[PDB]
RNA sequence: UAUGCAAAUAUAAAAUUAUAGUAAUUAUAAAUUAUAUUAUAUUAUAUUUAUUCAUAUAAUUAAUAGGAUAAUAUUUGUAGUUUUUGAUACCAUGAUAAGGAUUAUAAAUUGAAAGUGUUAAUAUCAUAAUCAAAAUUUAUUAUUUAUAUUAAAUAUGUAUGUGUAGAUAAAAUAAGAA
């Protein structure tokens, strides 16, 4: 019986709070600001080739085989597309002249494999990459 | 330990599971999970087209709010007005002193950040202040 | 167990116990019963009738043909529950201007009707000189011997009540038993709205005399409206009257009591706008009827207000009471032992201890 | 040491009836004599008391727009109320009024009853919005603030019964409540008709069912909200008579003589 | 009120008929909160008759209607919490601390049938009951059994 | 560790204790009570799999009142303030759970009664209750591992590091184990 009031914060956990809050908020602006830049960048950057170079459709030499093809028919839309694998397997689909060689045959790298720049050459650069931003790995 | 009306009346049953977004308490704790590319679509409206919510106009003759709803979203008018912005928060309101052009047309619980990283030095027990210590918490 | 009931009708305990149907015992009727046959009660609705004509019927019926000859006269005159809402002069002027040529008494009179009606529903008081042209000569006069018609009499008496006029007796007069006769063919509507003129009027032997006959008559008190009766019964001030009222009162059945007493209650409070005229302070009357009712109603059991003020006897609670007379008893047995006479007839007795206080 | 929620209350019945009526004893409930309910309660007292019913979006809640104290101290630390100035240079105003709330007849069946809005649940019958006064419900006049105790909640006194009153209801009990409280017969006999905002319809009617446009004047018919007179049934039923549509002719006067109060009697 | 001569055992026991109110408003308005939603969001033209401006206008319009009808049911159901009527006991449908066919708790649940107070019959615990549907697929499909005799058995007009 | 110094239970007795005065009898017995399989014999046990486990919020519980197609009630619109005091923020009797070690094949089920927050007598400032958009520090909880990855109620930004210490979980039932 008889309640009493009981503080439960701190004297002055409350404007401390507020001021965190506001300097988190501004920090978040700043890194949302990097983010967007470096998603951006990492959109319009060139990126590896997406296909596995030991599987049976892209096995042969550069100069025979689906690579002939590639060189002479879709080389000049790669570059446009940056070789980013979404784009890259569209176009490898609308192409023909492969049919359904491109998913019941090949084989691609994975998704946090296929993201790397144009020379990499390491299997440890997808660890390299900026942590601050919070592009959701997107480099 | 959260400390509230409803911590007597209920009980926890220790970790139970819940069907799928279905907890009965809400409790938003990444509404401020950041994402560059999935800014548009993280915690917010799915479709461009739709008005914003009911809780960001006034409907009837009201005499005054002491804190808005957190699904208002944000607009230029809340920066450009210069008035009085307040948001219901633990432990008790964060208040919108740093008009920024950056968080416009996100939600202010988007913009508010629900797990507080800061932690009080005050309230904190001699065993909690332990048990902090011992979890790195605190030094 | 515990403070929250057990419905027997959901419970299978109850329902399969030793004092109701197992299940494996076959499931059949028992007892059949029939209530609504044996005794069945009559329809007495708590709302009142929706669709009830509301008013007083003057039974219009005429010769079709003199009924479309009078078709554009009469389309002035109200219809049924058609009220057009001329001047009550005009259609005066109409009649006063056309009956002499129109040669048919019932139609003179049926048209005389509708005029007394359509200035009763206007409450326009100037048509009592049209009584006394054409109907006072021949109806009611030095002992008139002629009959007039229902209707005519039933138009004049509901323009009188509405009216609030003086000269409803002479004809009530007449309408009784020894005279014309048509006090049972009044509809309890013509009863009601006779009730409520008598009494705002403040007649002390208009409501005495309406009320003896309308029992007389068989009139039905349960159907005639509250209001009026309780507008009736405000104006006695008389003691005969008054009593003649209290013995009465007794015909009424008890929800019509009650809705008396209810209707009495909130005119004389709240419903005091209700009426156009406010009702004079008849604080007898008021108490009276609300004692009426309470007798006639059930009584409920209030035992703290019962015995509130209870205390019980001195031999009874002399355990309980510090200082309590206990040589009162003793003076009672001598008391009854010298009526009795065993003890010499008033002898004196001295006190035999103490007084305490 | 005598504590008490309510140091004050009025009676019901003024001083023209009680004071004659006192002397008739009344056999108030045994096991508790004594009763305080909400149509006794002082006007403050019951303002308050009314306000603190609704959940939220209410006068009695701190924060739902309708408060009226200056500050609030929330977590040992005071706040400031934003007021209403300040809180339209950022917050768009969209307002319409009581106009907002209430809904047509014709909507009222598909609402299931209800005509308003208003959180607090609306009953036309006179006794769950039961005051001193009988419960009458307003239609133009219908606010959040409710000066009129017509409606509903579920927090003040004496409400658990008129909650199961509610929950109670028959088929039709809104309805019913509302077709008998606003469109009762006339004391002088006189069919409830010649309503002045009523009368543009019947004249549209009329003119429909003269133009031979059956169809368009019955589905501008059921548009009716009170009685409409005898000329509609009548101009209905002689535009029949071309067409040979004798079902359409008995539907209608089905309709008008046997539920509103035999109008079609001619 | 204030614990002043209280009747029921449980003060909680109110927030059922609470319960039930908020149910009726729900019945009330999901109708008229539902067309208004529909309304405001189609981007597609409703017919010939309202078309570009005179469409989206009438949106707006609906839109601030809806906003300015205060005190409109929202909340959705499986968000409002269900309390027994027997104990004021809360459970959230869908975990084992609530039964939909009698609309209590699992400790109420469980002191009913242990006493007399509940006609049910006993099956295995580890089973699928006896009902063929149940055996046959289980939950799922003893659900799309119940919504194929409701709806999809009718050949709707 | 017997050479000297040393009578000593093998019993002629009178309720306990006590110097043969202190207290009021004193002792003793039987039954029962959780510690000890024995090595053919009422059963071969011995294999597989797994372990970074977290969430609760903005206060008022103590009445009945019937409407169309019914032979008539304005009962349209039913109006009497104030003497009681507990399941509430302690306490305010009882009652359901989890926990496999010896009644077995056979026309057969591998889940227990010894008690788990809410429930029926002790009172004596108690307004703590969801109707959304919310605040990990708390023993009792199987998460998706590297070809293609965010569209409808808003729904997880974190921890790549030789299948890797200690400690510990599960199964002999349509499965495969002697
Ligand atoms: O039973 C009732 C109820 C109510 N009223 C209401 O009384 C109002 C007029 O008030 P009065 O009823 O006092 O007037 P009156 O004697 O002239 O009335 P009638 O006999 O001519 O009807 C009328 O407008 C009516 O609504 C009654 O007349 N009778």
């Amino acid at each position: 019986a008889k309640p009493k009031k009981r503080p439960k914060v701190g004297q002055g956990f409350h404007e401390k709070a507020q001021k965190w809050r506001e300097e988190y908020l501004l920090d978040r602006h700043r890194a949302l600001a990097d983010s967007l830049r470096a998603y951006v960048e990492f959109s319009t950057s060139k990126r590896v080739e997406p296909w596995d170079a030991r599987f049976k459709p892209f096995d042969r030499i550069e100069k025979d085989g689906v690579y002939v093809l590639m060189r002479y028919m879709m080389e000049e839309k790669l570059q446009l597309c940056n070789y980013h694998h979404r784009p890259v397997k569209r176009l490898f689909c609308n192409i023909g002249l492969m049919g359904p060689q491109i998913t019941t045959k090949a084989r691609w790298k994975p998704y946090r494999f296929a993201t790397n720049p144009a020379g990499t050459s390491k299997a440890e650069r997808m660890y390299q990459r900026d942590k601050t931003v919070y592009t959701h790995g997107h480099n | 330990i959260a400390k509230s009306a409803f911590g007597f009346y209920l009980a926890r049953r220790g970790q139970r599971k819940y069907p799928f977004l279905r907890r009965p308490h809400i409790k938003n704790t990444h509404s401020m999970n950041p994402s560059a590319p999935y800014f548009w679509s993280f915690m917010t409206a799915k479709s461009q087209m739709a008005f914003l919510p009911e809780e960001n106009y006034i409907t009837g003759d009201w005499t005054g709010k002491f804190f808005v709803s957190k699904r208002q979203v944000y607009t230029l008018q809340h920066a450009t007005s210069g008035a009085k912005v307040r948001v219901k928060s633990f432990p008790s309101i964060f208040e919108f002193n740093s008009p920024s052009r950056w968080n416009i047309g996100k939600e202010m619980n988007t913009l508010t950040k629900p797990r507080m990283d800061l932690i009080d030095e005050q309230m904190l027990t001699k065993k909690q202040r332990l048990d902090y210590v011992r979890a790195g918490l605190l030094p | 167990v515990g403070y929250t009931p057990v419905n027997p009708d959901t419970s299978p305990m109850v329902a399969y116990s030793q004092y109701h149907w197992h299940y494996n015992l076959p499931q059949g009727m028992e007892r059949p019963h029939s209530v609504n046959r044996t005794f069945a009660a009559p329809f007495q609705s708590n709302h009142s009738l929706v669709n009830k004509y509301r008013g007083v019927w003057i039974e219009f019926d005429m010769h079709p043909a003199f009924s479309v000859a009078l078709e554009p006269q009469l389309r002035k005159l109200p219809r049924g529950r058609t009220l057009p809402k001329t001047p009550a002069e005009e259609v005066i002027a109409d009649y006063t201007a056309l009956a002499p040529l129109v040669d048919d008494e019932k139609t003179r009179d049926l048209w005389l009707a509708k005029v007394f009606q359509h200035c009763a529903f206007q409450r326009c008081g100037g048509a009592m000189e049209l009584w006394e042209r054409y109907c006072h000569q021949r109806f009611t006069a030095e002992g008139a011997t002629a009959k007039p018609p229902l209707s005519l009499v039933k138009s004049v008496l509901f323009y009188c009540n509405k009216t609030d006029n003086s000269g409803w007796r002479a004809l009530f007069d007449r309408c009784l038993k020894d005279g014309w006769n048509y006090t049972p063919l009044f509809d309890t509507a013509q009863w009601s709205f006779m009730l409520k003129s008598i009494g705002r009027m403040g007649d002390e032997d208009g409501v005495r005399a309406v009320l003896e006959e309308m029992l007389d008559v068989q009139a039905d008190l349960d159907r005639v409206e509250a209001r009026s009766v309780v507008i009736a019964l405000n104006a006695v001030t008389n003691a005969d009257v008054y009593e003649f009222v209290k013995k009465y009162l007794f015909n009424f059945g008890e929800r019509k009591v009650k809705f008396l007493r209810t209707t009495y209650s909130d005119l004389r409070g709240h419903g005091a706008g209700k009426l156009r005229i406010p009702l004079k302070e008849n604080d007898n009357m008021y108490y009276h009827v609300c004692w009426h009712s309470s007798i006639r109603s059930p009584r409920q059991f209030s035992p703290r207000q019962l015995y509130f003020d209870y205390t019980p006897s001195t031999l009874g609670s002399s355990s309980h009471n510090p200082n309590a007379k206990i040589d009162d008893i003793v003076k009672d047995k001598i008391e009854k032992w010298k009526a009795e006479g065993l003890l010499p007839e008033d002898y004196v007795h001295e006190d035999r201890v103490y007084d305490r206080s | 040491s005598v504590s008490g929620v309510f140091s004050k209350g009025r009676g019901i019945g003024h001083e023209a009836t009680t004071s004659i009526l006192r002397y008739i004893p009344r056999a108030r409930v045994p096991w508790q004599p004594s009763r305080f309910g909400r149509e006794n309660l002082t006007a403050a007292d019951m303002a308050r008391l009314w306000s603190r019913g609704r959940y939220r979006d209410g006068p009695g809640n701190y924060n739902s727009g309708y408060c009226t104290e200056r500050t609030h101290v929330l977590e040992e630390n005071t706040v400031s109320i934003i007021p209403r100035r300040e809180l339209e240079k950022y917050m768009p105003d969209i307002t319409i009024g009581p106009k907002a709330l209430v809904t047509p007849v014709s909507l009222m069946n598909a609402r299931n009853g209800h005509r308003v809005t208003h959180d607090l649940l609306h009953s036309y019958d006179p006794h769950i919005g039961r005051l001193g006064k009988p419960a009458v419900v307003d239609h133009d006049n219908i606010t959040v603030e409710d000066p009129n105790r017509v409606g509903l909640n579920a927090a003040t006194l004496d409400c658990r019964g008129r909650i199961y009153r509610w929950l109670r209801r028959g088929p039709f009990f809104q309805v019913d409540n509302y077709f008998r409280r606003s469109v009762k017969l006339n004391r002088d006999g006189t069919l409830p008709t010649d309503f002045v905002h009523e009368a543009p319809l019947m004249r549209k009617i009329i003119r429909l069912a003269h133009r031979g446009h059956l169809k368009a004047a019955c589905e501008e018919y059921r548009r009716v909200t009170t009685v409409p007179p005898v000329e509609v049934y009548r101009a209905l039923t002689a535009c029949c008579v071309p067409g040979a549509k004798l079902a359409d002719a008995v539907s209608i006067f089905e309709d008008g003589d046997s539920k509103l109060f035999y109008v079609s009697r001619d | 009120m204030r614990h002043i001569g209280q009747d029921v055992p449980k003060r909680h026991t109110h927030f059922v008929l609470e319960s039930r109110l908020m149910y009726e408003k729900s019945f009330r308005d999901c109708w008229l909160h539902s067309v208004c939603r529909a309304i405001s969001q189609l981007d597609e033209p409703l017919s010939k008759t309202v078309v570009g401006t005179h469409q989206k206008m009438l949106q707006r319009k609906v839109t601030c209607f809806q906003y300015n009808q205060y005190g409109l049911f929202k909340t959705p159901y499986y968000r409002l919490a269900n309390v027994d009527r027997y104990h004021a006991v809360q459970g959230v449908a869908g975990t084992r601390e609530w039964v939909p066919y009698v609309n209590v708790s699992y400790w109420t649940m469980n002191k009913m049938v242990r006493g007399g107070n509940l006609l049910v019959h006993r099956v295995h615990y580890t089973g699928w009951g006896t009902d063929s549907h149940l055996k046959k697929g289980g939950w799922e499909h003893r659900w799309n059994k119940v919504l194929q005799r409701n709806v999809l058995q009718y050949s709707r007009i």
